[PDB]
């Protein structure tokens, strides 16, 4: 990384925040700086070009500036829908290449706590015909991004056969995760009920399904 | 450049 | 106006990554710079190189110059990337991009959607697709969730639509899980009015391009 950026910067809503980009005399000092925003699942989007120009359709709360070997992205009236990754980009004469900064992750503070919404599916009949059974536990719309998933069969814990994703950010800045319990047909038929338990900020939501 | 293009 | 990379896929180590970007809404021969840019897992962005539409002149990221070639095909209005002697280090999402029009009300540059290329000795495997129909007690509520389970595929990615793309609201496709077997699974779910389960047909459209396979699954009662 020839352009160094703070890995994380946070602001309160309505406030003003500045994302920094530190370079050298072989890049930012001499060549134009561009700023890209990347929302989850999407390609980078040009927010600023040529140090300080803004394309049509980028909100005027965004503005760019450059001086010496340093450049800055400035966001006024900070909103939750500004949470994204932000990269600066410039050309480096000594490397002879267009290069990207290391990236700054922007979080908007003071977002309200939200409990996870939980759906549990039993195995399909046709997966059971192949003598297997996957229970699927879908978890969405929680904040902040930490959750713990535990499975039970009747009363007792299940300690094998579970695969659970890390939480990942949604478009609305809340988080999603999912968890899979893989059984055989006979295991599924053997117990009376199965449960997916999701713990989030000290409380749990549990869903149950039965053969 | 409007993006990544001519160096200058 | 619009750029579309070719299909995602697996490349064996030491072999040659080969991509194309189809352009529509403008000429590949216009005075613009057509770039390949990749993003690795871990989110680092790297510029690979570009070709100028008007002349066919190229510039490449110097560490890559011995491995990479960028070319233009006028008959198909497209440009292409070849990166040879590829290794697991080259696993990344590859974007084709064009710089923007230089007028004050420009929209900016234009990026493709990105295509995941994964370099691995492992073998491609298409998914099984199973219907997720709601348990009895959920159909009792006012809304019900129904979905599709896409199990045991490699490599990423798979896409899901609902009713050929004519069902948008209530749709949530979850990021895949990477299982201990080394294979992926993901699930897509849509929430719908419980009254409609008799009237309406619900079909999920799973596309796993790396194995050239597409499944349209009816979710039954």
């Amino acid at each position: 990384f020839v352009l160094a950026q703070p890995p994380s910067v946070s602001g309160a809503p309505g406030q003003r925040v500045t994302l920094s980009c530190t370079g050298s005399n072989s890049n930012i000092g001499v060549n134009y700086v561009q700023w890209y925003q990347q929302l989850p699942g999407t390609a980078p989007k040009l927010l600023i070009y040529e140090n300080n120009k803004r394309p049509s359709g980028v909100s005027d709360r965004f503005s760019g500036s450059q001086s010496g070997t340093s450049a800055s992205l400035t966001i006024t009236g900070l909103q939750s829908e500004d949470e994204a990754d932000y990269y600066c980009q410039c050309y480096d004469i000594s490397l002879g290449a267009h290069v990207f900064g290391s990236g700054t992750e922007l979080t908007v503070l003071g977002q309200p706590k939200a409990a996870p919404s939980v759906t549990l599916f039993p195995p399909s009949s046709e997966e059971l015909q192949a003598n297997k059974a996957t229970l699927v536990c879908l978890i969405s719309d929680f904040y902040p991004g930490a959750v713990e998933v535990a499975w039970k069969a009747d009363g007792s814990a299940v300690n094998a056969g579970v695969e659970t994703t890390k939480p990942s950010k949604q478009s609305n800045n809340k988080y999603a995760a999912s968890s899979y319990l893989s059984l055989t047909s006979d295991q599924w038929k053997s117990h009376k009920s199965y449960s997916c338990q999701v713990t989030h900020e000290g409380s749990t939501v549990e869903k149950t399904v039965a053969p | 450049a409007v993006g990544i293009g001519a160096v200058f | 106006v619009q750029l579309q990379e070719s299909g995602p896929g697996l490349v064996k180590p030491s072999e040659t990554l080969s991509l194309t970007c189809a352009v529509t809404g403008g000429s590949i021969s216009d005075a613009y710079y057509w770039s390949w840019i990749r993003q690795f897992p871990g989110k680092r962005l790297e510029w690979i190189g570009y070709i100028y539409g008007s002349t066919g002149g190229t510039r490449y990221n110097p560490p890559l110059k011995n491995r990479v070639s960028i070319s233009i095909d006028t008959s198909k209005n497209q440009f292409s990337l070849k990166l040879r002697s590829v290794t697991a280090a080259d696993t990344a999402v590859y974007y084709c991009v064009r710089d923007g029009v230089a007028t004050i009300e420009t929209t900016g540059d234009h990026w493709g959607q990105g295509v995941l290329v994964t370099v691995s000795s492992a073998s491609t495997k298409g998914p099984s697709v199973f219907p997720l129909a709601p348990s009895s007690r959920s159909t009792s509520e006012s809304t019900a969730a129904l979905g599709c389970l896409v199990k045991d595929y490699f490599p990423e990615p798979v896409t899901v639509s609902w009713n050929s793309g004519s069902l948008t609201s209530g749709v949530h496709t979850f990021p895949a899980v990477l299982q201990s077997s080394g294979l992926y699974s993901l699930s897509s779910v849509v929430t719908v009015p419980s009254s409609s389960l008799g009237t309406q047909t619900y079909v999920c459209n799973v596309n796993h391009k790396p194995s050239n396979t597409k499944v349209d699954k009816r979710v039954e009662i």
